[PDB]
C-alpha cells in the first residue's frame, strides 16, 4: 500500500569539509496529508535520541499534499569518524514508522593527486582555451572541485562527475574556459579540491605557462 | 402526453471501462398487470425485456445513447453512455455546474485495482491529496473551477494519469 | 513472489559504434518486463510511421529473479534509416493491461557540430610515478552519443576509462578520457591514439594522436 515517504540526505560536503559551515543533515517527510498530519520526528545518533532536531513548517505543494523539512546540526567531526545518523517518523496515516539511517560512504578511503594539464597548443587558436585539472585515484565519491584566479572564484567552469578507475579509486577531470587574451597574459589559475583524505581537507595547485 | 418514463443508471457514472459494469433501470409505468421496459440503444431496439439492462464487460460496442420505455411512460429521454480505456478515469455525475452546487468527484480504477497516492488537480495544480483511494466531495461550487480536471494515482508501481474532463 | 500491478516497456536505441561505423548490425530494443502468474503472452508490433515487422525475432521468456518472466525482442536498423531520423515504435500488448502500451525513441534532434578533440600529455608533476595519464579532450560536439577508443598503433587497450558526456555551457558535450600507461612507454618514445566517432565527424572517425 501507500502513505507518507522518508527522505534522509547526508550534508553537502563543502559544510562537512571546512570548518567554518556548519554540517547538517536533512530528513523530509512527503506526501503527508493535510487531513491526518502531525509527523513526529525521532532522531537517533549512534544511540543517542539527540533532541536538538530543529523541524520546519508543513510547505504548501501544488498537489495539495504537504511537505515537512527537518535539519539535524550536526558535528564536522563526528560525520567523518563514521557515526550512524538515522531518521525515524510517524504519522496516523504510516501503520508501523517508517525509518531509515544514512553514515557517509563507509570504505577505505584514499588520497586524490591533483595533476594539472594545460590548454592544447592548437586550442590557442580558437577564441577562448581551456584548462584542465585532473584528479586521479581517490575515495570516497564526495569532493570538491573549484577554480580560483589570482584573488577570488573563477565560475566558468564544469566539471565532469566522479568516474570509477580500474583499481576502485575514482578520478574526475574539471574543466574551465577562459579568454586566450587572459591566459597568454599570464594571470595564475589555482585547482582547489576538499576531500576528506587531504590534511586539513584542502589542496591547491595552479597553472600558468 | 402521457408521462415520460426515466432511465436510470446503476451506478451513476456515464463514463465507463473496457471492463466496468453498467445496469440500467427504468421506471414509468411498470407495466402494471405485466411488466416489460423496450430498451433502445442509438435508435433501435434490444432484446432485454426486463426492466434493466445488464451490461457486466462494458466494451465501447456498447456506448451511445439511450431509450427506456415500459407498457406506458410514453418513451424515455435521451441519456448518454460512454466507454473510455485506459487506466485512471474521473468520473461525474454531470459536468454541466453553474450558480453553485456540489459536487463528487471520483477517480475511478480499472478492473477493481486499488490506487495508491491519488490526486485530483485544478487545470494543472491539485486541491485535494489522499493517501488511498476515494473520491472528492467538493460543497458549495466554487465559484472560479471550469478548468480541465483530471486525476492522478498509482496502479501498483505504475505511474498513471486520468483523460482531462472540463467541468464549468 | 510477484505482488503484480501491470506491467512495464523499456526501449533503448543502438549504439553508436553501431550506428556511425557501417557493416556493424545497429538495433533498437523492445524490453518487456514484469508479466507474471497470468502468463501474459507476447505480441510485438513495430514501426517507422507504420511498418512491418520483419526486424523482429523475439527472444525466449526469461525469469532470472523475482519470478516474472522478462520478455525481449529486438529491431535491425540500417545505419543510414537511423541518423536522418527515423522514429521506431513498439506497441506491445499483454493480457492483463488495459490498452496496448507503445514508446518511441528516434534520434535526438538538434544541430550537430564537428567535436573538437585535444590531446594532453602527462602533468609536469605526474611523471614522479611509475604510471602516467595520457588525457584526451573531446569538446564541442552534439549528439552525446559519441564513441572514443585509444590504442597503440595496432593494439586495444583497454587501459583508459572515460568520463559520460557532460553537458557544457552552450548546449555541445564535452568528455575526458584516460590512459594510464607506465612511464617508460612515455618517455622511452611510443605514439599513442585517441579515436574519436562521431556522426558530425568526417567518415566518423578523427583520431589526434601524440607522443613526446
Ligand atoms: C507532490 O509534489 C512533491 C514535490 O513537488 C515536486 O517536487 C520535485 C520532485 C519537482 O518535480 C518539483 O517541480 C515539484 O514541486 C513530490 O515530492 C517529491 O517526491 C519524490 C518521490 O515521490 C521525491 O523524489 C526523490 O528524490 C530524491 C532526491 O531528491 C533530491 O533531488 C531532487 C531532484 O534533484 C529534488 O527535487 C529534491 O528536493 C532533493 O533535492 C536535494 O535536497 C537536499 C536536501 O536539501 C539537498 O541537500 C540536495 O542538494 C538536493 N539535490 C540537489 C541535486 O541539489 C531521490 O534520491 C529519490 O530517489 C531515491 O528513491 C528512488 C525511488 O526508488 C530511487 O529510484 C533512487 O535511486 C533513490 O533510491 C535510493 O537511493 C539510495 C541508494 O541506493 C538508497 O537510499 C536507497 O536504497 C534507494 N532506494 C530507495 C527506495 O530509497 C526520489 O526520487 C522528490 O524529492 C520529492 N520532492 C521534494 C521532496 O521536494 C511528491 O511526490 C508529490 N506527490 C504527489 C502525490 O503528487
Ligand atoms: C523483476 O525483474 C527484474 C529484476 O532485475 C533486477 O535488475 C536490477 C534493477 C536489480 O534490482 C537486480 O537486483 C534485479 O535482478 C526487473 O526488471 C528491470 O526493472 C527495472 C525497473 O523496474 C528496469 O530499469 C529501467 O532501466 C532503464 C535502463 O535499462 C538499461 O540499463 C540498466 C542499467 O542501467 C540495465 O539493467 C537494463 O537491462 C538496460 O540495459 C540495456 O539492455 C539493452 C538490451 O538488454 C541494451 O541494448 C542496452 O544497451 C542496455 N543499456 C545499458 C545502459 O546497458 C532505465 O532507463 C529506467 O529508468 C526509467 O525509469 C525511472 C523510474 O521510473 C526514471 O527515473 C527514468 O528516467 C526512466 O524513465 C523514463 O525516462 C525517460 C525520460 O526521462 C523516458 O524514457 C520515459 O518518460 C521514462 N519512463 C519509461 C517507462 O521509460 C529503469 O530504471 C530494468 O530495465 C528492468 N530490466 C532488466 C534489469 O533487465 C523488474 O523491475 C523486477 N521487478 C521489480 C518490482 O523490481
Ligand atoms: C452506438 O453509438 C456509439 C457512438 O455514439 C458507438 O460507439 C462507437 O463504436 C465504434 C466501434 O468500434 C468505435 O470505433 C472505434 O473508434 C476509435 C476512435 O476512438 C478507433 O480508434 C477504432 O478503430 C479501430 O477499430 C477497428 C476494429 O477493431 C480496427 O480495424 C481499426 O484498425 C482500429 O484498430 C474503432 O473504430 C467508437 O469509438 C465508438 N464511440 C464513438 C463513435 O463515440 C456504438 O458502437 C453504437 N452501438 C453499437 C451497438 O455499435
Ligand atoms: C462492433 O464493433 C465492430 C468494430 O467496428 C463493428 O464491426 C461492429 O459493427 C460493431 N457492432 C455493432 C452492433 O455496431
Ligand atoms: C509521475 O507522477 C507524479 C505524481 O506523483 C508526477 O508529478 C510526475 O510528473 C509523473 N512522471 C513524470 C515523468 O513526470
Amino acid at each position: 500500500l501507500g502513505g507518507p515517504s522518508v527522505f534522509l540526505f547526508p550534508p553537502k560536503p563543502k559544510d562537512t569539509l571546512m570548518i567554518s559551515r556548519t554540517p547538517e543533515v536533512t530528513c523530509v517527510v512527503v506526501d503527508v496529508s493535510q487531513e491526518d498530519p502531525d509527523v513526529k520526528f525521532n532522531w537517533y545518533v549512534n544511540g543517542a535520541e539527540v533532541h536538538h532536531a530543529q523541524t520546519k513548517p508543513r510547505e504548501t505543494q501544488y498537489n495539495s499534499t504537504y511537505r515537512v523539512v527537518s535539519v539535524l546540526t550536526v558535528t564536522h567531526q563526528d560525520w567523518l569518524n563514521g557515526k550512524e545518523y538515522t531518521c525515524k517518523v510517524s504519522n496516523k496515516a504510516l501503520p508501523a514508522p517508517i525509518q531509515k539511517t544514512i553514515s557517509k560512504d563507509k570504505g577505505q578511503p584514499r588520497e586524490p593527486q591533483v595533476y594539472t594539464l594545460p590548454p592544447s597548443r592548437e586550442e590557442l587558436t580558437k577564441n577562448q582555451v581551456s584548462l584542465t585539472c585532473l584528479v586521479k585515484g581517490f575515495y570516497p565519491s564526495d569532493i570538491v572541485v573549484e577554480w580560483e584566479s589570482s584573488g577570488q572564484p573563477e565560475n566558468t567552469y564544469k566539471t565532469t562527475p566522479p568516474v570509477l578507475d580500474s583499481d576502485g579509486s575514482y578520478f574526475l577531470y574539471s574543466k574551465l574556459t577562459v579568454d586566450k587574451s587572459r591566459w597568454q597574459q599570464g594571470n595564475v589559475f589555482s585547482c582547489s579540491v576538499m576531500h576528506e583524505a587531504l590534511h586539513n581537507h584542502y589542496t591547491q595547485k595552479s597553472l600558468s605557462v | 402526453d402521457l408521462p415520460k418514463a426515466v432511465v436510470f443508471l446503476e451506478p451513476q457514472w456515464y463514463r465507463v471501462l473496457e471492463k466496468d459494469s453498467v445496469t440500467l433501470k427504468c421506471q414509468g409505468a411498470y407495466s402494471p398487470e405485466d411488466q416489460s421496459t423496450r430498451w433502445f440503444h442509438n435508435e433501435s431496439l434490444i432484446s432485454s425485456q426486463t426492466s434493466s439492462y445488464f451490461i457486466a464487460a462494458a466494451r465501447v460496442n456498447n456506448s451511445g445513447e439511450y431509450r427506456c420505455q415500459t407498457s406506458l411512460s410514453t418513451l424515455s429521454d435521451p441519456v448518454q453512455l460512454e466507454v473510455h480505456i485506459g487506466w485512471l478515469l474521473l468520473q461525474a455525475p454531470r459536468w454541466v455546474f453553474k450558480e453553485e452546487e456540489s459536487i463528487h468527484l471520483r477517480c475511478h480504477s480499472w478492473k477493481n485495482t486499488l490506487l495508491h497516492k491519488v490526486t485530483y488537480l485544478q487545470n494543472g495544480k491539485g486541491r485535494k491529496y489522499f493517501h488511498q483511494n476515494s473520491d472528492f466531495y467538493i460543497p458549495k461550487a466554487t465559484l472560479k473551477d471550469s478548468g480541465s480536471y483530471f486525476c492522478r494515482g498509482l496502479v501498483g508501481s505504475k505511474n498513471v494519469s486520468s483523460e482531462t474532463v472540463q467541468i464549468t
